[PDB]
C-alpha cells in the first residue's frame, strides 16, 4: 500500500 | 491551515541540474510520506518521486522517466522536501509540485522548471447545479479495486490543486460534504451530489501500482445553469 495514515 | 511553499524552479539548459524546495507547515510533516508531481501540457500530470519515513530508512521510488536522473529527499528538521534535478531534458520542463497526505490532500502552488498503464477518465462531463453527477476513473490493467488507493484531485484555476478523495473512499479534511468517493463496478468514482457552481474545474484521479502512481487525463466538469 501507499501512504494509509490518516 | 496546511501549506507547501516550493521554490527552485527556472530556465535550465539541457544538460543542467536544478533543485526544488517545499517546506511545510501545519500538519507533523515528519509522519507522512511525500511526492513530487509534474504537469505539462504535453505529459498531463505525471508522478516523479515519493520518500517514505525515518522508520523505513527514508525509502525513496521513482518514476522510470527520471530514474537515476532525480534524488527526492527530506530533512525532517526543517519540514522540508527537496528535488535534486540533473541530466535535464526539455522533457522534464513542467510545473513541479510538492504533494502528500491520504495520499494527495495537500498540493503546494507549485514551482515551474523550463529545460531549454494508462488510466482513463471522461475528457469531458456537463452538469448543473443541484444534479447528482459521477465521474470514473479506469485501469488498463483490469477493475480498479481497494489496492489501487483511487484519489481524486480538483485543479482550478491559476494551477490551484487540491486533494478530495483518498484510499478509495476518504474525504480529506475539511472537504465538502457533497464530494464522495467509491468503486463502481470495475472503476473507482468520484461523485458530487448536488454539483455546485464552484464546482467547475477539472478533476484528476490517481491508481496506484504496488509502487508507483499514474494519474488520469482529467476530467473538465462543467457546472450550466
Amino acid at each position: 500500500a501507499p501512504d494509509t495514515r490518516p | 491551515q496546511v501549506q507547501l511553499q516550493e521554490s527552485g524552479g527556472g530556465l535550465v539548459q539541457p544538460g543542467g541540474s536544478m533543485k526544488l524546495s517545499c517546506v511545510a507547515s501545519g500538519f507533523t510533516f515528519s509522519n507522512y510520506w511525500m511526492n513530487w508531481v509534474r504537469q505539462s501540457p504535453e505529459k498531463g500530470l505525471e508522478w516523479v518521486a515519493e520518500i517514505r519515513l525515518k522508520s523505513n530508512n527514508y525509502a525513496t521510488h521513482y518514476a522510470e522517466s527520471v530514474k537515476g536522473r532525480f534524488t527526492i529527499s527530506r530533512d525532517d528538521s526543517k519540514s522540508s522536501v527537496y528535488l535534486q534535478m540533473n541530466n535535464l531534458r526539455a522533457e522534464d520542463t513542467g510545473i513541479y509540485y510538492c504533494t502528500g497526505v491520504g495520499q494527495f490532500a495537500y498540493w503546494g502552488q507549485g514551482t515551474t522548471v523550463t529545460v531549454s498503464i494508462v488510466v482513463t477518465q471522461e475528457s469531458a462531463l456537463t452538469t448543473s447545479p443541484g444534479e447528482t453527477v459521477t465521474l470514473t476513473c479506469r485501469s488498463s490493467t483490469g477493475a480498479v479495486t481497494t489496492s489501487n488507493y483511487a484519489n481524486w484531485v480538483q485543479e482550478k484555476p491559476d494551477h490551484l490543486f487540491t486533494g478530495l478523495i483518498g484510499g478509495t473512499n476518504n474525504r480529506a479534511p475539511g472537504v465538502p460534504a457533497r464530494f464522495s468517493g467509491s468503486l463502481i463496478g470495475d472503476k473507482a468514482a468520484l461523485t458530487i451530489t448536488g454539483a455546485q457552481t464552484e464546482d467547475e474545474a477539472i478533476y484528476f484521479c490517481a491508481l496506484w501500482y504496488s509502487n508507483h502512481w499514474v494519474f488520469g487525463g482529467g476530467t473538465k466538469l462543467t457546472v450550466l445553469g
